[PDB]
């Protein structure tokens, strides 16, 4: 835990197909 | 570009705005709570309040009447940016938290 | 014969009221009043007089060799393949009948379903009298819809009014939604107290870890349900505070919430749904079949009728009798009346 | 004006059907009456119909 | 008003002729044809 | 009342937030960061792989609803959606046994894949960056032993039952490079999907997808997200000698206690309460006690299905948030 | 990289794998048992995880 | 009815309009019929429609009104318990319209301490949202249950409880919303008066509202039956006992 | 037939959970409530999703065609 | 046995009185153009339209109604003989005509 996982990913899902 | 998103519905439109309903397609109570919460924390909004008239229809009505010193998409336009700031600030202290724990 | 479902006893968004439910879309998506339909056809491929017995020969194809769509699931044998679907219009019994009862008449059996079905048993036999026997058993998974009924085993039925999503629906401390909300109109007029009673002794029961009894003249008591549900942290009377779905903010009355008992009932909108715009006539009236199955009209009766002369319609008295069930255009002579 | 106004208004138009409209009047409430004979508890009146 | 099922819809049909006034739109109705709900099931000609 | 929900014996009140220019003549509670942003606060309780707890204070409920509604039924996981049944010879019909599979919640990441478009040809839908082939080949048999008549299946055949385990993820294209480290397995591996007896087997392969918990409930992430006001109790006068005991009996184990000495019932821990209000019935307490919730007070409880981390999904609902405000700023009004 | 997608008779009593021929009877071959039930198709069969 | 295409199975219907077909959605069928030809569809529109038949003619009282819920949900809200900030009042009218209808929102009630609207005057806002609105309605009615005041002497809106509705130039001055002022079989309805001075669309407009608002406003207010409600009184045992 | 995957109501995982219900009441016998609690059923929903399922498959695996 | 003998009554007396209808001359007749009423109940009045106890206009809210609507507190209260002048003003004309 106490990971900013989000940071370390750039995310692909969370932006509208 | 998308025109499709957000429309003005000219109908329930006054003269010279200060008074205007938009139609938000692919919304739902989700954001039109929280655009309405925002948009009544501006001074000038007098009146505002978000409507799914039907389950059937992914459609968001939100009406917004201002006094006189600005129009309903100004104030539109204010409320979007305030809760992307809010967010922001929520965002910021979420990911500090998490990042002492 | 049912499920447990989750039930908040609340007037909610409108779509509950006479005896309408709001089923909770997710439960549904879950498996929650999942069910199936299963229907069996014979056919016996029987013998003649003239030495002569009906077939089962069939699936023809196209050029490419490739089956034709209405033998798409259809087999060598020419009975359908038992995993498939079938689509209404398609064969999945190719009955030949002879034509002098050499040459073979088609009798196809043919799926006329408003949702596709599957083949899950072909099953291949003779009679007792020595003659061959068909049985295909068609199964149709059912989602419950707008308009499917529901009951509680307080005589308390209704149909489905509305599904919402999860996220709409209002939820307790923990989370957990109801599946089903029940309108609180429906009991004071009819006075069933048991399935309060039956509500609270539920979620004790599910809380304590035991089911419990609702047995006649006795059961469960209700005292000792409300210990194991103070207990548990509840309130006694199985009022929880609930927050809205749709704003978040706690509902400014405590809610009736709890498991409940519900049985699907087999009357599905999906069974009952008709529409008919022209198709057969009886031979003698000329007028719009009586049968569902037939495709028939829905008669205009005689108290239908007085309605609509009470409202002085005399056009659409003309053109919902005459003209849209059976208008004929005879020549009549002006000298004799016939 | 609003008295006079009204009075016109509730003339019977010409053309109604007010025949089948009083059958129906007098047959509708007809169709919630019990067929048997109930009465009130207490009344203890004669066995009328 | 009632809500009907848009099935029922593209059964339950009403034979509108055509004018100078809804020309246009019953043409893209029959473009849509029987199966997009707002289209249309049957064309019986002027001298048909 | 002022910010506090109170709790009646009968109702709930001072439930709306009246926090706004307009409520009152002073024009005040205008909207403005660094305000907010100096006020807001959160508290994290605890975090595991697949539950979280924390106290977003001094927020909205509407802003909180937002993100419990987004969590919920708008963030994107991955499920499988279509089954393809090679061979399916048990008593689990087809579809049942497609749904169970759907329901299964996969460990892989989304923003691993990319959202299908489902506007193109069914040969051309799904790609090696769009989808998961999970397959899934088990045929029973009887156990070739003899242990005592009768026993429990798991001995009397092979392969008797059919676990989430069971299903093997496929690597296509390149998804051997790119799943090699995180290969795709089942979130809760001994999920039940199916029971079969000698002679019966389940053949399949399943397409698994980007989804949104909104189209279907296999594509929430959490097996709950939700959220709860803090409990707020107001010990108004001293509670002493039996009464103290009753009325801490009246509230859960630790709720609140018995000073040592004093003997007066204080309140001792609140969070741990749930609001019964069984105090609020006794006619006793009725003037020495006030229930509350603190309506800006939120205790957040996150628990995810497990393909990512709860703070990570609320992240995710966060985002989703001010994404979908920045679309519509950046659109333009049409007439 | 893309992707595409992804006459035996059962007798009722003793679950044995028979070939109908032409005009034959209808029986078990091992057993003389009268229901003969058709084997699940092989070809390839597509639900919608819902 | 004017159809409106929906994607589900069934016909929909405003419950409203469920006393005129006495129907009750727990498996009830009802026929639909399209009329074929312009004259039969113009008949059917004009004398059949149910903006012209709100009344029976057997007495002239209305028959299409608010049902249970929608009856529920108009008391609730002018219940006099009920108070509104300028937040919870305007989406009310937004809920009530559907987002489209421009509002005078009036003075509130109670200007000190705070800025509050009582119910009556979101009603009041339902009858007659706008200036630009032409329904001014007067009546005076007994609600269904009317206590009469403490006096003999008092007029009959003091009575004890809201027992008696005073709406004064589409103002509602006292009393609850009941069935005997929103339901059926009473001529001093609101939409029986909405009718008789302004036509059936103002009238229907007006029970629109109405029907959106309750169906909106219910649900997040909340309203429950349990067993507590059907509990006796500890004292009621022994009174009933000995009695 | 088989126990569902997710409880209907929260959506919570409980089809890995009837093996080893089963398991704690047969062996090591414990109450049907501890059981549950054991295994993380805390909301009641998921309770009665382990607590009222009926195991139908067992049954009709007795009628197996294919034996 | 109600939903047995529904609609019984009603299509009696449809038989009975299927035929009668409001005249132009404000006659009730049958389809043989025979009089059953004079005038529909001695009055001529349609129960769809009372507004009253089967009176058509109810006085006491058509007062409030018309008081309330032409309001104006700069406005002159008529003296009593004065209210009556107009009223007689109004009526008296279509008093004669009959
Ligand atoms: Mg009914
Ligand atoms: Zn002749
Ligand atoms: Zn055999
Ligand atoms: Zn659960």
């Amino acid at each position: 835990v106490s990971r900013d996982t989000w940071n370390t990913k750039n995310m692909r899902s969370l932006e509208p197909p | 570009p998308d025109r499709e998103k957000i429309k003005l519905l000219t109908q329930a439109t006054s003269e010279d705005g200060t008074s205007a309903s938009f139609q938000i397609v692919e919304e739902d109570h989700t954001l039109g709570n929280a655009l309405r919460y925002v948009i009544m924390k501006n001074p000038d909004v007098e009146f505002c309040g978000y409507s799914i008239p039907h389950p059937s229809e992914n459609l968001l009505n939100i009406r917004i009447q201002t006094y006189g010193e600005t129009t309903a998409v100004d104030a539109l336009q204010k409320g979007l940016k305030d809760l992307m700031d809010l967010c922001d600030v929520v965002e910021s202290k979420f990911t500090e938290k998490i990042k002492s724990m | 014969a049912g499920q447990n479902a989750t039930v908040a006893v609340m007037s909610y968004s409108g779509y509950d009221i006479e005896d309408a439910l709001v089923l909770n879309k997710s439960s549904i998506d879950r498996g929650f009043g999942r069910c199936e339909t299963r229907r069996k056809t014979t056919t016996v491929l029987k013998r003649y007089a003239n030495h002569t017995q009906d077939i089962i020969g069939g699936m023809r194809v196209d050029e490419n060799g490739d089956p034709i769509w209405q033998h798409q699931s259809l087999g060598p044998d020419g009975l359908g393949e038992v995993g498939m679907k079938v689509q209404s219009g398609q064969i999945y019994i190719n009955k030949s009948v002879p034509t002098n009862s050499t040459q073979y008449r088609e009798a196809p059996v043919i799926y006329r379903g408003p949702e596709p079905s599957h083949i899950d048993q072909v099953m291949m036999s003779v009679s007792d009298n020595d003659q061959a026997l068909i049985k295909v058993l068609l199964r149709q998974n059912r989602r419950p819809e707008l308009g499917d009924k529901f009951s509680s085993r307080h005589g308390q039925k209704g149909v489905c009014g509305i599904i919402v999503k999860q996220e709409d629906m209002p939820f307790n401390d923990q989370g957990i939604v109801p599946d089903i909300i029940m309108n609180p109109h429906g009991f004071p007029s009819r006075m069933t107290v048991g399935k309060m009673i039956e509500l609270i002794s539920g979620k004790a029961g599910v809380l304590n870890g035991t089911l419990e009894y609702g047995t006649c003249f006795g059961g469960s008591k209700l005292e000792d349900m409300s210990k194991i549900l103070v207990d548990q942290g509840f309130n006694y009377s199985g009022k929880d505070m609930l927050y809205s779905g749709i704003t978040g903010e706690c509902l400014q009355a405590y809610i009736f919430f709890g498991p409940i008992y519900y049985q699907k009932l087999k009357h599905m909108v999906l069974d009952k749904m008709h529409a008919r715009a022209r198709g057969p006539r009886a031979v003698l009236t000329r007028q719009p079949t009586e049968g569902r199955s037939r495709d028939g009209g829905l008669r205009l009766g005689e108290m239908e009728r007085d309605c609509v002369i009470a409202y002085g319609a005399s056009q659409l008295l003309l053109e919902r009798l005459m003209i849209s069930s059976d208008a004929f255009e005879v020549d009549v002579c002006d000298k004799c009346g016939l | 004006e609003i008295a006079l106004f009204k009075y016109r208004k509730a003339r019977l138009e010409p053309g109604t059907a007010i025949g089948a409209i009083g059958a129906q009047s007098i047959g509708e409430p007809g169709t919630q009456m019990t067929l048997k004979t109930f009465h009130f508890a207490g009344v203890a009146s004669m066995n009328v119909t | 008003e009632v809500a009907v099922p848009d099935r029922v819809a593209k059964v339950l049909t009403y034979p509108e002729k055509v004018t100078r006034y809804n020309r246009h739109k019953l043409q893209e109705l029959i473009v849509n044809g029987p199966n997009v709900h707002p289209g249309a099931n049957y064309l019986l000609k002027r001298n048909e | 009342m002022s910010n506090i929900v109170g709790i009646e014996y009968n109702r709930v009140t001072n439930t709306t937030s009246t926090d706004f220019p307009g409520f009152s003549k002073d024009a005040e509670n205008e909207w403005n960061v660094e305000k907010f942003k100096k006020d807001f606060e959160v508290n994290i309780s605890s975090l595991d792989a697949r539950e979280a707890n924390f106290d977003l204070i001094n927020i909205d409920t509407s802003i909180a609803n937002a993100f419990r509604r987004i969590m919920i039924s708008e963030v994107p996981s991955v499920a499988a959606e279509y089954v393809y049944f090679f061979n399916n010879t048990s008593v689990i019909q087809d579809e049942v046994l497609a749904h169970r599979i759907g329901l299964v919640p996969l460990k892989v990441d989304p923003d691993m894949l990319t959202w299908v478009d489902s506007n193109l040809p069914d040969d051309e839908k799904f790609t090696d960056e769009n989808t998961i082939v999970l397959s899934l080949n088990v045929k029973c048999t009887r156990n070739p032993d003899a242990p005592k008549g009768s026993t429990d299946p798991k001995e009397l055949y092979n392969n008797a039952h059919v676990y989430a385990r069971d299903l093997k993820f496929e690597p296509q294209g390149r998804q051997s490079t790119t799943f090699a480290d995180c290969p795709v397995v089942p979130a809760d591996p001994d999920i039940l999907l199916a029971k079969l007896r000698p002679g019966q087997e389940i053949s399949l392969k399943a397409h698994c997808i980007l989804g949104i918990g909104g189209d279907h409930a296999k594509f929430s992430p959490v097996s709950t997200a939700s959220y709860r006001l803090l409990p707020q109790i107001n010990i108004l006068q001293p509670i002493k000698g039996e009464s103290a005991r009753r009325f801490q009996k009246c509230f859960p184990p630790g709720v609140i206690g018995i000073d040592e000495g004093s003997d007066e019932a204080y309140v001792k821990d609140a969070r741990k309460d749930t609001v019964s209000r069984e105090v609020l019935r006794y006619e006793e307490f009725a003037d020495k006690v006030k229930l509350g919730r603190v309506r800006n007070h939120f205790i957040f409880n996150v628990e995810s299905a497990g393909a990512m981390t709860p703070e990570e999904i609320f992240f995710k609902s966060v985002r989703i948030l001010k994404n979908k405000a920045e679309y519509l700023k950046n659109c333009p009004i049409t007439q | 990289x893309x992707x595409x997608x992804x006459l035996k008779y059962i007798c009722a009593e003793c679950s044995s794998k028979l070939s109908l021929s032409r005009t034959d009877a209808v029986r078990c071959k091992d057993c003389g048992h009268r229901i003969l039930l058709k084997a699940r198709t092989k070809r390839l069969v597509q639900f919608e995880a819902r | 009815h004017y159809a409106k295409i929906r994607p589900w199975r069934t016909f929909r219907l405003n419950e409203c309009v469920c006393t005129p077909y006495n129907a009750d959605f727990d498996g009830d069928e009802m026929n639909l019929h399209v009329p074929q030809t312009e004259e039969a569809r113009a008949e059917a529109i004009n004398l059949m429609g149910v903006k012209n038949n709100l009344l029976t003619p057997k007495s002239g009282e209305p028959i299409i009104a608010a049902t249970q819920d929608f009856i529920t949900g108009s008391y609730l809200i002018s219940h006099k318990d009920s108070f509104y900030d300028r937040a919870t009042l305007t989406q009310l009218l937004s809920m009530m319209s559907d987002g489209i209808e421009h509002f005078d929102i009036p003075p509130p009630a109670i200007m000190k301490p705070y800025y509050l609207w009582t119910g009556k005057q979101v009603f009041s806002l339902l009858i007659k949202p706008n200036h630009n609105s032409p329904v001014v309605i007067n009546l005076d009615a007994k609600n269904k249950v009317f206590v009469p005041p403490k006096s003999k002497s008092l007029p009959n809106e003091m009575s004890q409880n809201d027992g008696f509705v005073i709406i004064r130039g589409s103002q509602i001055l006292s009393g609850v919303m009941d069935k005997s002022v929103l339901g059926d079989g009473k001529k001093h309805s609101v939409f029986y008066t909405i009718l008789r001075d302004y036509g059936p669309q103002e009238a229907a407009n007006a029970m629109n509202r109405m029907a959106k608002l309750c169906a909106r406003f219910l649900g997040n207010r909340g309203f429950s039956i349990g067993i507590n409600d059907v509990t006796p009184a500890d004292d009621l045992k022994q009174k009933k006992e000995e009695l | 037939m088989i126990v569902p995957v997710r409880c209907f109501s929260c959506g919570k995982v409980v089809g890995d959970k009837w093996e080893s219900y089963l398991n704690l009441l047969q062996e090591d016998e414990l109450d049907e409530g501890t059981a549950l609690s054991r295994l993380g059923l805390k909301r009641y929903c998921c309770r009665r999703m382990i607590l009222t399922h009926v195991d139908l498959i067992e049954k009709f695996l007795r009628y197996n065609p294919l034996e | 046995v109600k939903t047995a003998e529904t609609g019984y009554m009603s299509r009696r007396l449809m038989k009975s009185l299927e035929d009668l209808s409001c005249q132009y001359d404000n006659t009730v007749r049958t389809s043989a153009n025979g009089i059953v009423q004079f005038t529909y109940g001695g009055d001529g009045l349609d129960p769809l339209e009372m507004e009253g106890n089967a009176q058509p206009v109810n006085f006491n809210r058509s007062w409030d109604h018309a008081y309330n609507i032409t309001f104006n507190n700069q406005d002159k209260g008529l003296l009593p003989y004065a209210i009556m002048e107009t009223a007689n003003e109004i009526l008296g004309p279509l008093e004669e005509r009959l």
